[PDB]
């Protein structure tokens, strides 16, 4: 199964634009969809969710300037923008949403747009040599259940993917080198037998609690 | 002369899950609602349509009571004209709803038995329940009925543990639905 996108350009403030997330091998009319924004260096954010029934929600920060639509005649998901501001420039991703059985199983390819509860990740940089365990700890501002939290990795210049979903549950295709724990309000992720391939940035994400929030973001180093 | 049953429905040992909610009804008795607006356990006690303070004067024909178990965060979602995960796929009130809704804070008295429905291709008509377990075939490929990729179980279980859980404290809500005047009514105030 593959997700693909088709949009982009350069738009002055107040102008209009639209983005198309077309799918293959996965019906869009019966399955959750969501749009996320990646600011140029800040991190990640949540923008919208469309439930299969037809209902729609929006990010509390910005709702009037956007308007999400569902198209069942082309298995695609259009997102329409009323107007743009200088603060709104970022790269955009579309990804399928599963509530508990995984969080974001698949991700898009990424399109570019330009303009003319709290989580914290303790370790920070953690520059360590090859073959040495790297420990990352994400703490929640408020008490949270053992479930309802995931773990994402972003290879440089690549779409985000998930490694461990719902505390310690491991998704398909991930090697058994990753296994995170859950104790109280502190959550940790452990990487064993560090390899030079895994240079990336790792994020801790929560779902179901509220408008989704992402951590600041930490970069492992070789 | 015979107070209508309210004590056991608002206070017993077993409460069904949200996906399958019992619908108790009352046929013939007098129902003094004095205990309703008196006890402090009833946190919300929010009422629509008919006046909350003076429900004795009315002479409805059939009062229906149903009981849920909600995570507590979604209690505000029970009100009519609201949208979200549980008001769309589990229990929908009609826009012109008559009656009251009551929410508790019962975490100490009450796991893994509670479970709700998460997946459906359409919304529910007002006052409709669906005791159905069949994998909805997420992918375009035909789904045999065995758990696998693009085949997900329609029912998922809550996790209730004594954390702080201010939004996650397991709540029990009962909403009273009042019917119109079909036949000569048999329930009133005095
Ligand atoms: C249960 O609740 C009712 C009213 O909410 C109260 O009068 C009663 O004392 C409680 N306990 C029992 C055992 O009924």
């Amino acid at each position: 199964v593959q997700l693909l996108q088709s949009a982009g350009g350069l738009v002055q403030p107040g102008g209009s634009l639209r983005l198309s997330c077309a799918a293959s091998g996965l019906t869009v009319s019966a399955n959750y969809m969501s749009w996320v924004r990646q600011a140029p260096g800040k991190g990640l954010e949540w923008v919208s969710v469309i439930y299969p029934g037809g209902s729609t929600f929006y990010a509390d920060s910005v709702k009037g300037r956007f308007t999400i639509s569902r198209g069942n005649s082309k298995n695609t998901l259009y997102l329409q923008m009323n107007s743009l501001s200088v603060e709104d420039t970022a790269v955009y991703y579309c990804a399928r949403d599963l509530s508990v059985a995984g969080a974001f199983d698949i991700w898009g390819q990424g399109t570019l747009v330009t303009v003319s509860i709290v989580l914290t990740q303790s370790p920070g940089t953690l520059s360590l040599s090859a073959g040495e365990t790297a420990t990352l700890s994400c703490r929640a501002s408020q008490s949270i259940s053992t479930d309802y939290l995931a773990w994402y990795q972003q290879k440089p210049g690549q779409a985000p993917r998930l490694l461990i979903y719902g505390a310690s549950n491991r998704a398909a295709g991930i090697p058994d080198r990753f296994s995170g724990s859950a104790s109280g309000t502190d959550f940790t992720l452990t990487i064993s037998r560090l390899e030079a391939e895994d240079l990336a940035v790792y994020y801790c994400q929560q779902y179901g609690s509220s408008p989704y929030t992402f951590g600041q973001g930490t970069k492992v180093e070789i | 002369t015979n107070l209508c049953p309210f004590g056991e429905v608002f206070n017993a040992t077993r409460f069904a899950s949200v996906y399958a909610w019992n619908r108790k009804r009352i046929s013939n008795c007098v129902a003094d609602y004095s205990v309703l607006y008196n006890s402090a356990s009833f946190s919300t006690f929010k009422c629509y349509g008919v006046s909350p303070t003076k429900l004795n004067d009315l002479c409805f024909t059939n009062v229906y009571a149903d009981s849920f178990v909600i995570r507590g965060d979604e209690v505000r979602q029970i009100a009519p004209g609201q949208t979200g995960k549980i008001a769309d796929y589990n229990y929908k009130l009609p826009d012109d709803f008559t009656g009251c809704v009551i929410a508790w804070n019962s975490n100490n008295l009450d796991n893994y038995n509670y479970l709700y429905r998460l997946f459906r291709k359409s919304n529910l008509k007002p006052f409709e329940r669906d005791i159905s377990t069949e994998i909805y075939q997420a992918g375009s490929t035909p789904c045999n009925g065995v758990e696998g990729f693009n085949c997900y179980f329609p029912l998922q279980s809550y996790g209730f543990q004594p954390t702080n859980g201010v939004g996650y404290q397991p709540y029990r809500v009962v909403v009273l639905s009042f019917e119109l005047l079909h036949a000569p009514a048999t329930v009133c105030g005095p």
